[PDB]
This record gives C-alpha cells, sequence and structure tokens, in this order.
C-alpha cells in the first residue's frame, strides 16, 4: 500500500 | 439557516478541492503523450493515476475522515476512487460535443479516445449520459464538493468493518447538504435537488460496476497492465 503513505 | 459548523464544513471542503484540483492542468505535462487501439491507454492511465493522487488529497481533508480506522480509510477510497474521478471530471466536460476540455487540443478527450483507452461503448454510453444529467443540475460549487465528499464516505461498501461511524460522517455531510439547498440554493435550482443528486449517486454505482468489468477483462492481458501505473494496480487491480 502506497495508498496507505499517501495517507 | 446552516449552522456555524456547517459553514465550517463548506469552507474545508472548498479548500480541499481548490487544493486538489488544477483548472489550468498543468501537470497534464508531465504524463506519457497521447497519440491519436489502444494508444490513448499510457496517457489515460498517467491522467486516472493523477487524479486518484487527487481524491486522495481531497479525501485526506473531510471531516471526520482521518480519524477512521486505516482499513476502512482505504476500503472506501478503492471502491469510490473511479467513482469521484467521474464526479470530479465534470468540471472539465463540455456539452458542445461531448467531451473533456482541459485547455488543449492535446488534452481534449472525445468518446473515441476513451475508446482507444480499451474501453466499449456499455460503459461510455451511461457515462456520457451521467455527465450530462449532472452538467444540467447546474450545481453550486459548494454543492459539487460535498456529493464527492458523500460518495467518498458511503457506510455501504463491501469491506467496511466501522459502518456506524463511517454512517456518522455521511449524515453530518448529508444534512450540511440538504440544509444548504434549502436556505442558499435559490428555487426552482432548489427544487428536488436533492433526491436528484442522490439518484446520481446511484449511476455512479452502475458506473462503478462496468468499469470494474471493463477493467479486469482489460489488465488480464498483461501487455496492458505493463502500461498502468503502481497506484492504479494497487486501487483497482488488487484482491
Ligand atoms: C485506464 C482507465 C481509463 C478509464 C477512464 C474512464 C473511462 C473515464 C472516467 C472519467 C473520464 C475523463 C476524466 C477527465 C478528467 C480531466 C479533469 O477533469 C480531471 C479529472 O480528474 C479527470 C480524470 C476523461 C477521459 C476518460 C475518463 C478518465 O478508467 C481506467 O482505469
Amino acid at each position: 500500500p502506497m495508498l496507505m503513505n499517501l495517507l | 439557516k446552516l449552522s456555524e459548523e456547517q459553514q465550517h464544513i463548506i469552507a474545508i471542503l472548498l479548500d480541499a478541492h481548490h487544493k486538489t484540483y488544477d483548472p489550468t492542468y498543468a501537470d497534464f505535462r508531465d504524463f506519457r503523450p497521447p497519440v491519436r487501439p489502444l494508444s490513448m491507454l499510457p496517457h489515460l492511465a498517467d491522467l486516472v493515476s493523477y487524479s486518484i493522487q487527487k481524491v486522495i488529497g481531497f479525501a485526506k481533508m473531510i471531516p471526520g475522515f482521518r480519524d477512521l480506522t486505516s482499513d476502512d480509510q482505504i476500503v472506501l477510497l478503492k471502491s469510490s476512487a473511479i467513482e469521484v474521478i467521474m464526479l470530479r471530471s465534470n468540471q472539465s466536460f463540455t456539452m458542445d460535443d461531448m467531451s473533456w476540455d482541459c485547455g488543449s487540443q492535446d488534452y481534449k478527450y472525445d468518446v473515441t479516445d476513451v475508446s482507444k483507452a480499451g474501453h466499449t461503448l456499455e460503459l461510455i454510453e451511461p457515462l456520457i449520459k451521467f455527465q450530462v444529467g449532472l452538467k444540467k443540475l447546474n450545481l453550486h460549487e459548494e454543492e459539487h464538493v460535498l456529493l464527492m465528499a458523500i460518495c467518498i464516505v458511503s457506510p455501504d461498501r463491501p469491506g467496511v468493518q466501522d459502518a456506524k461511524l463511517v454512517e456518522a460522517i455521511q449524515d453530518r455531510l448529508s444534512n450540511t447538504l440538504q440544509t444548504y439547498i434549502r436556505c442558499r440554493h435559490p428555487p426552482p435550482g432548489s427544487h428536488q435537488l436533492y433526491a436528484k443528486m442522490i439518484q446520481k449517486l446511484a449511476d455512479l454505482r452502475s458506473l462503478n460496476e462496468e468499469h470494474s468489468k471493463q477493467y479486469r477483462s482489460l489488465s488480464f492481458q498483461p501487455e496492458n497492465s505493463m502500461k498502468l501505473t503502481p497506484l492504479v494496480l494497487e486501487v483497482f487491480g488488487n484482491e
């Protein structure tokens, strides 16, 4: 998750 | 009448959107170039992947969203991302030739371009219909950012663990929208506006299932998946 890091 | 709190919510969402939507479209320069069978796939993948990033940024600013569990955040964004891309694109959508106009000929996307990304009329037909429907509602920007927010914080998404919490946020958002319409949206723009807006959210659900079907079928071809971005594969092509 790079989604998790964009959060 | 809107409460201070409700006014606070709107101000935040307009600032969130304005931080994350660039109407000069200056970044589009960075994408793999557009070519006018699957010649538009690299450019449109780049556009979508960028837009996912912007949607995440917006979603982060929604009052309450950051306070959800990390897992629930991911689930809400994975299921909503394409729907908000479709909502947010209405701002570049034009009814003169049924296209998305992003400032210059190179960044003008019509029906044939969307088909050169690999998609069929079964998606394209309802997508344009949706864009005409949404454009004819002449939404205030206040209504436009609230609809995007309500879209994102949907308690009824498959995988959602803390649905009561998600619902608490959605309702504050919904009542805000409702109260804005009554006291700030003049008639007959206000006439049946809320129900029509809610109806748009249903359309998106349907549009989403048709995007998912065509995305699975296309990105099964590994040559096509190669042309995608890591974030796209993570948000759309995961699980
Ligand atoms: C690789 C693709 C292409 C497909 C995109 C679909 C068919 C649609 C949805 C919204 C459409 C468009 C949206 C246009 C913009 C430009 C601007 O308004 C910002 C907004 O975020 C946006 C994506 C025009 C081209 C086809 C798009 C991306 O989904 C995918 O996974």
